[PDB]
């Protein structure tokens, strides 16, 4: 969730979300080595009063023109595709959550026993409690064990889109008639905020997911108590 | 006067150190002192003082390399320019704060302020390095 | 006494190998100062907040506020 | 190509007897835009070929383009115009410093 | 004796001014859709409501800066005017067609105007996914008349674009080769190939779109057999091609400005300008599914996407470091249009290297939809191809009007919105990063601040066509005409004079092989 | 034939300052100001 | 040749050369290119 | 010739500078604008329920 | 580019009216519809 005058990310709390964010660090050094070849150079060779406006060797230096911006691009895109085949490994969940996403509301079915469902609606701005966050908190938060591999399948009923928890490196599109699977873990307990990515009407801001994060016997004790 | 409309066909003279002789010369037709200095200029160049040499080089060319690289003073009133039109935008965005604009939520005075930052402190929201990581856990403090 | 014979053939290519030099020393040091001032500390952050991290009393300072709807 | 057929080629190619006004300037503007500060028998062989079909002022810009495509450093101007006292006073030109067209 | 010579028109130069007044029209109405979003994101809270008033505002400033301003002005305006220029003919080939793609586009401008105004509103934003777009979310009349929009628009480059590939091979001089034209001939060519072959995709997308929502098929709808997703293949089929369309004339101008500001003879490498601009043109059309990295692919398809990324990637570099190594030695005059191409220079490498940045589908996990999209496509868009048009515009307003612009005002307008647009879209960067999303019309308040900045560039922006408009009338108050012009040889279309005359290349050229 | 020269390769007359200043502004303020009303519409329906 | 007082000229004055270099020619005398000076001449009588 | 720059350029530098300043100085802090600063070290915590 | 003096030069004060007519032209009707947006929502 985020701070006022937050410049970078918000740091992470999944292993995949530091990963992504020390990849994030790399390229954003590589980008700004870039822009300081390209500031440098333009800076330079406007500025001179030597003139040189005649013939020249067109073709004399393509090879290493051609081979450095290539070699970058290989350095680049070796640890994306180590990182991109880092999502997609043998999950063996401990937990599996369905995800619907209504319209303007989201819909949660806890059902690989004793099947459980609820709603979750944003509390109004108007009706917010002391201290609360405006558009970012919900009516039933989303409880789930912490530092466990948990199956999330989302999907929507009848129109597009996309369920994102920035904090935890999470975002899903919610297809009608089609549902797609991540894998959420943690490393620390805590409330996440995320919102809506898809454009779904004319309350599309209006759509906020937190994602609250407990131990294993208190997420028990709360599944007992909800249904 | 006005040239006939074949102004673009027939070569000009343009003045840049890029072409140092220009092909066309920029005093076409000469006074009959200026042709006296042609044709005195059949001889040796000894016998040229100096008013001879800058006005005839002033009949051929505009300007020296001298005048022409001049640094004259432009960047000042463009930049001069460039702040008072974001002036100008600084008070009609004055105005539409004042008129457009309705009132803020609620949710940004000092006490729901307060009360947020202790629920950020609170729920040690991103704890590791931006906003709950500057703050001391055993003093109640900020971080110093 | 007189002058000598200064280079006349081409600075602007010996202008060019010096400053494309300095071009490439001063871009990375521009890389190796964004990656030496945020990118390495925030590593090194990282390392020590998790090495010595403890969760159920993380959790315990959560709970005992009045934050979550499952422990109260 | 290298430095002496450069350098022969364009001394021989300003002092062709039958130069007129069209081809010295060509040469001129095509000499300018090299990546060079010329050699001062170059420029000797364009003055002698200016005093040969009769034109002060455009020697006048050949030593001007001498003085200013040399660039930010000066310390060929002077030893160019230590190089052709003899040709300048030889012919009766007279250098832009001494012309007063260096004074802004 | 009006009528004739310009609803009738039937020679480039006029159909060229009539893109340039529609497009400046085009895109003044694109502004101000622009300062009423800056004006909803600028304090929190709902000056305007709900955001079905916002998406509609939304998708209004993209179809009209994409489709009205950029697509007429730089395509059809400075291919009119200048290929029969650059290549010495006399006339387009088929002129009926050229004035027939002009008189289509108010029509399509008119369609969209009137999609806007209908009480359902076409608010999905430039993407038409279904089932948003479809008889239920939207169940009204604005859908279609923005499908029909992008039919008469799309209709209207096809015609363009088939005009000016066989004015381009066919009208040359018979003794000159393709490798010895201009540069923006060689960039209108391919943006014309390019055009012809990604407009007809989006032309059956939105085709069975309108099926979908009133002849009662299943193109995209879950319940009856098909999905969205294949919406997604055959819009973003279109998408990328559109965008590389949007940029290619760009570097044409940009080319041609840097080369003739700088006192070359010509652009260095020119061989290397071509083969970059054949290999973006060929390689843009396997490049679209970096749109749909989260829609749930196969990991294997989205890591051949990111490879096609970075092999698009490599080739315009090659364009921009040799626009950097042909200011080499050059008399650089400080012309204003200079200062438009070095400022696209830096802006547009700040652009492409945010969108190499979100080219990793795994950093496109978190970016999606961000306000880091948007930063690197409004450093690509609003800042690449706003600048090559301005560069354009001030490169050749002595040609196309006769008279010349003051440098002084030039020099100012360029600065305040280089100041406009860099405040408009650099926190733009921070609020993607902290993970604002996309379409939104009130954000929480860790979103303000940055916001708040935002705000503040669009209107100085605002300030800068406002001046830009007086740039224009000061020429027309002056009457300041043109004796010469430097560097006419190389330059065939500033040699007739400016303006040119209505009938150029009566006497064509003369140019011979052997 | 048409006119050819300078200004008149244009399809609105440039001859006066005034009525030109007058007509860029009308024309590009109806421009800009058809978005607003536009959004003024919505507003005003519901 | 010509129908008018002028036409025209570009030269390709070296092979695989990219920038044809345009030039006007009138009547009268031989006009030479603008950088290599080859003679062209115009003989405005054709139909 | 003393041109139109000259010393014109010097007073609409001088009047631009203190112009912008005088007013996005204004504009920034009179006008009332919720800038929504960083609470760190700035605001104290206050106990909510 | 060569420039032509002008054959009909204008001053600083006609420029003055040019700046503010075309400012006042573009911030009367969209200045207007923004200075009530309330009144649209029927107050
Ligand atoms: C009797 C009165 C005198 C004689 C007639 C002239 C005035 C009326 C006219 O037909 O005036 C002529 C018309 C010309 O317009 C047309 O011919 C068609 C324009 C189509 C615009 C469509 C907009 C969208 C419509 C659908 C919604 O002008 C306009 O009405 C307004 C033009 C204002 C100035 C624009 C300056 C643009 C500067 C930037 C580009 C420079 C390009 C240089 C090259
Ligand atoms: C001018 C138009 C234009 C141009 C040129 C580009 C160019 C590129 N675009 Fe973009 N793009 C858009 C317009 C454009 N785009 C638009 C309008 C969208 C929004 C669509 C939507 O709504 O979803 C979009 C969206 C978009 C996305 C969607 C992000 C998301 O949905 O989350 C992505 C994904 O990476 C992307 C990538 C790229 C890449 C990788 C390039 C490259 O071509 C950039 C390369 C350019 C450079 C200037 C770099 C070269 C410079 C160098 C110095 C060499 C670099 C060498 C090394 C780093 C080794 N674009
Ligand atoms: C050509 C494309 C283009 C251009 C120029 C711009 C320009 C601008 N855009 Fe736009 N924008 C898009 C294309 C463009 N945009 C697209 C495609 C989207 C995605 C929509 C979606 O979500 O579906 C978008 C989305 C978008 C949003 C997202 C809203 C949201 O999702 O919440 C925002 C808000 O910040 C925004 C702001 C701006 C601003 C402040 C400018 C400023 O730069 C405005 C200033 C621009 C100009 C002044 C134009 C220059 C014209 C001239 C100078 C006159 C030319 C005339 C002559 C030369 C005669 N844009
Ligand atoms: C871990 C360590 C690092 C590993 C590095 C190597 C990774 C290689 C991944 C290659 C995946 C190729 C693949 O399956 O592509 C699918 C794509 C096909 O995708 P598609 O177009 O069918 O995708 C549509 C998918 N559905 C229908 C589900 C919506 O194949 C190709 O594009 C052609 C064959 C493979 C070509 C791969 C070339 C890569 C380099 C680009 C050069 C040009
Ligand atoms: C222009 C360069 C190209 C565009 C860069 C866009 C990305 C960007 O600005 O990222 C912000 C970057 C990283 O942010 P980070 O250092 O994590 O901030 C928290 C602690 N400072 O932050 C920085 O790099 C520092 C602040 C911006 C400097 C510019
Ligand atoms: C933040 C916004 C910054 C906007 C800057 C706008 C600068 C406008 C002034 C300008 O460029 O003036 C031109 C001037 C050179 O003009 P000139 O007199 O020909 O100089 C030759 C040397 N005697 O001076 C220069 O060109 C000097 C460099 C200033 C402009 C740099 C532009 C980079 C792109
Ligand atoms: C050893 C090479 C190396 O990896 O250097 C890292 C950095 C930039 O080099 P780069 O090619 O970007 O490598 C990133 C690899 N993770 O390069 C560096 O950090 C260079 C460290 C030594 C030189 C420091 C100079 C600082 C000047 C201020
Ligand atoms: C839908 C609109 C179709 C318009 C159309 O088919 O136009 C045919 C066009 C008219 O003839 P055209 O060549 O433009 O005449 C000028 C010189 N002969 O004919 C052509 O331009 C030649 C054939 C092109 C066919 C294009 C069809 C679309
Ligand atoms: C108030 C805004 C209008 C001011 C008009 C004005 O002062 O005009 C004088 C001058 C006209 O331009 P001038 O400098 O004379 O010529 C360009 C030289 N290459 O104007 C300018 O150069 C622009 C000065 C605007 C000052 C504000
Ligand atoms: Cu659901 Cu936006
Ligand atoms: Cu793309
Ligand atoms: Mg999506
Ligand atoms: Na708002
Ligand atoms: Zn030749």
């Amino acid at each position: 969730m985020a701070y006022p005058f937050q410049l970078g990310l918000q740091d992470a709390t999944s292993p995949i979300m530091e990963e992504l964010m020390n990849f994030h660090d790399h390229t954003l050094m590589i980008v700004f080595l870039i822009s300081s070849l390209v500031l440098y150079i333009i800076s330079l060779m406007l500025t001179t009063k030597l003139t040189h406006t005649s013939t020249m060797d067109a073709q004399e230096v393509e090879t290493i023109w051609t081979i450095l911006p290539a070699v970058i691009l290989i350095m680049i895109a070796l640890p994306s595709l180590r990182i991109l085949y880092m999502m997609d490994e043998i999950n063996n969940p401990v937990l599996t959550v369905k995800t619907m996403g209504h319209q303007w509301y989201w819909s949660y079915e806890y059902t690989d026993y004793e099947d459980l469902c609820f709603d979750s609606y944003m509390i109004p701005t108007n009706d917010l409690k002391p201290g609360e966050l405006r558009l970012l908190e919900v009516d039933n938060r989303v409880v789930l064990p912490m530092e466990l591999p948990i199956r999330m399948l989302i999907s929507s009923e009848d129109v597009l889109h996309s369920w994102a928890v920035p904090s935890l490196g999470l975002k899903t599109d919610a297809i009608p008639g089609r549902l797609n699977q991540a894998t959420v873990t943690s490393n620390r307990p805590g409330l996440f905020y995320g919102q809506c990515s898809e454009i779904c009407g004319s309350n599309h801001s209006f759509m906020p997911i937190v994602l609250e994060m407990v131990p294993l016997k208190y997420f028990e004790n709360w599944s007992a108590s909800m249904i | 006067s006005v040239v006939k409309s074949e102004d673009y066909a027939f070569p000009t003279y343009a003045d840049r150190r890029d072409y140092p002789l220009p092909d066309v010369a920029h005093v076409t037709m000469l006074s009959a002192s200026q042709k006296a200095l042609k044709e005195k200029e059949k001889a040796d160049w000894s016998s040229l003082s100096r008013d001879e040499k800058v006005q005839l080089y002033r009949i051929q060319f505009n300007e020296s390399f001298a005048e022409m690289n001049r640094g004259t003073n432009e960047w000042k009133t463009v930049v001069g320019m460039a702040m008072f039109f974001i002036g100008f935008t600084a008070l009609v965005l004055i105005w539409e704060k004042s008129y457009v604009y309705g009132p803020i939520p609620h949710t940004f005075d000092r006490d729901w302020v307060a009360m947020q930052t202790k629920r950020m402190l609170d729920m040690k929201a991103n704890p590791i390095q931006g906003f709950s990581a500057k703050w001391d856990y055993d003093k109640n403090e900020w971080k110093k | 006494a007189l002058l000598p014979k200064p280079q006349m053939r081409g600075l602007l290519a010996k202008r060019l190998r010096v400053h494309i030099a300095g071009a490439f020393i001063v871009a990375l040091g521009v890389a190796a100062a964004y990656k030496f001032g945020v990118a390495e500390p925030r590593k090194k952050a990282y390392a020590e907040f998790y090495r010595n991290y403890d969760s159920m009393k993380d959790f315990e300072e959560m709970r005992k506020a009045g934050i979550f709807q499952s422990a109260k | 190509e290298t430095d002496e057929e450069f350098d022969a080629r364009w001394v021989t190619y300003f002092n062709k007897p039958d130069i007129d006004a069209w081809e010295l300037r060509k040469g001129m503007n095509t000499l300018v835009g090299y990546d060079l500060v010329p050699e001062p028998k170059i420029i000797d062989a364009a003055l002698r070929a200016c005093r040969r079909l009769n034109d002060f002022a455009s020697a006048v810009r050949i030593l001007e383009v001498v003085k200013d495509k040399a660039g930010p450093h000066k310390e060929i101007y002077p030893y160019v115009i230590q190089e052709l006292r003899p040709t300048l006073n030889e012919l009766g030109i007279s250098t832009p410093e001494e012309l007063g067209l260096d004074k802004v | 004796m009006f009528i004739n010579r310009w609803l009738f028109s039937t020679n480039h130069k006029d159909i060229g001014t009539l893109y340039l007044l529609f497009g400046a029209w085009a895109g003044m109405v694109g502004t101000a859709l622009s300062i009423l979003i800056r004006a909803e994101l600028g304090q929190p809270g709902a000056l305007l409501g709900d955001d079905q008033i916002y998406n509609v505002i939304v998708t209004a400033h993209a179809f009209v800066m994409i489709f009205f301003m950029v697509m007429p002005m730089m395509i059809g305006g400075f291919g009119n005017w200048l290929v029969p220029l650059m290549i010495g003919a006399p006339d387009m080939a088929f002129p009926r067609m050229n004035n027939m793609s002009f008189w289509l586009l108010p029509p399509s401008f008119l369609l969209l105007l009137a999609s806007s105004m209908v009480e359902a509103g076409a608010g999905t934003g430039w993407t038409v996914y279904p089932p948003l777009a479809g008889n239920l979310a939207h169940a009204g009349a604005s859908v279609d008349l923005t499908i029909f929009s992008l039919h008469l628009a799309g209709v209207s480059s096809i015609l363009g674009a088939i005009n000016f590939i066989t004015t381009i091979i066919n009208m040359k001089p018979p003794a000159m080769t393709q490798y010895q034209t201009p540069l923006f001939v060689w960039s209108v060519l391919i943006t014309a190939v390019l055009l012809l072959l990604s407009l007809p995709v989006l032309a059956a997308g939105i085709t069975m779109l309108l099926t979908d929502r009133n002849l009662n098929t299943t193109f995209f709808d879950p319940a009856g057999g098909g999905d969205p997703i294949l919406y997604q293949h055959l819009f973003w089929f279109f998408g990328h091609p559109e965008v590389y369309i949007l940029i290619l004339p760009g570097f044409g101008i940009i080319s041609h400005v840097v080369t003739y500001y700088s006192g070359k003879k010509e652009p260095f490498g020119y061989m290397g300008m071509v083969w970059a601009m054949m290999s973006i043109g060929f390689l843009g059309f396997i490049v679209w599914a970096h749109h749909m990295f989260t829609v749930g692919l196969d990991v294997d398809t989205r890591a051949y996407f990111t490879s096609a990324t970075m092999i698009i990637a490599i080739p315009t570099g090659v364009k921009v470091f040799s626009w950097l190594a042909t200011l080499h030695g050059g008399n650089i005059k400080w012309s204003p249009a200079m200062l438009w191409a070095l400022g696209f220079i830096f802006l547009f490498t700040v652009g492409g290297l945010t969108g190499i940045v979100l080219s990793n589908s795994s950093l496109d996990i978190v970016l999606h939809d961000t306000y880091y999209v948007v930063a690197h496509f409004h450093y690509v868009l609003s800042m690449g191809a706003v600048f090559a048009i301005m560069a354009g515009f001030v490169h050749w307003f002595p040609l196309f009007s006769g008279f010349t612009l003051d440098d002084t005002w030039a020099k100012a307008h360029f600065a305040i919105m280089f100041v406009g647009v860099n405040m408009t879209f650099f926190p733009q960067h921070f609020l993607g990063l902290s993970g604002m999303p996309r379409r939104y019309s009130d954000y929480p308040d860790a979103y303000t601040t940055w916001n708040t900045v935002s705000s503040m560039g669009s209107f100085i922006s605002l300030t800068a066509v406002l001046i830009m408009i007086f740039m224009i009338w000061e020429a027309f108050a002056s009457k300041r005409e043109v004796m010469s012009v430097s560097y006419a040889s190389t330059n065939l279309e500033w040699l007739h004079g400016c303006p040119p005359p209505y009938h150029t290349f009566e006497e064509p050229t003369y140019v011979k092989v052997k | 034939h048409y006119e050819e020269g300078p200004g008149k390769n244009l399809p609105f007359s440039v001859e006066n300052k005034w009525r030109l200043l007058a007509m860029m502004t009308v024309y590009f303020g109806s421009g800009f100001a058809a978005p607003f009303f536009i959004v003024r519409h919505q507003l005003l329906k519901k | 040749p010509s129908i008018s007082n002028k036409r025209i000229v570009g030269c390709i004055c070296e092979e695989d050369n990219c920038t044809v270099i345009w030039f006007w020619l009138h009547k009268g005398e031989s006009q030479r290119c603008p950088n290599c000076g080859t003679h062209y001449k115009l003989v405005p009588h054709q139909m | 010739a003393p041109s139109f720059h000259d010393k014109y350029g010097n007073a609409i530098l001088a009047g631009g500078a203190i112009f912008c300043v005088s007013t996005w100085t204004y504009t920034a802090t009179q006008i009332g604008i919720e800038w929504n600063m960083s609470p760190v070290g700035r605001v104290t915590p206050k106990e909510w329920r | 580019v060569s420039a032509k003096p002008a054959k009909t030069p204008t001053s600083a004060v006609e420029q003055a009216v040019g700046i503010s007519a075309i400012v006042v032209g573009f911030m009367v009707p969209a200045g207007w519809v923004l200075a009530h947006l309330e009144s649209y929502k029927k107050s």
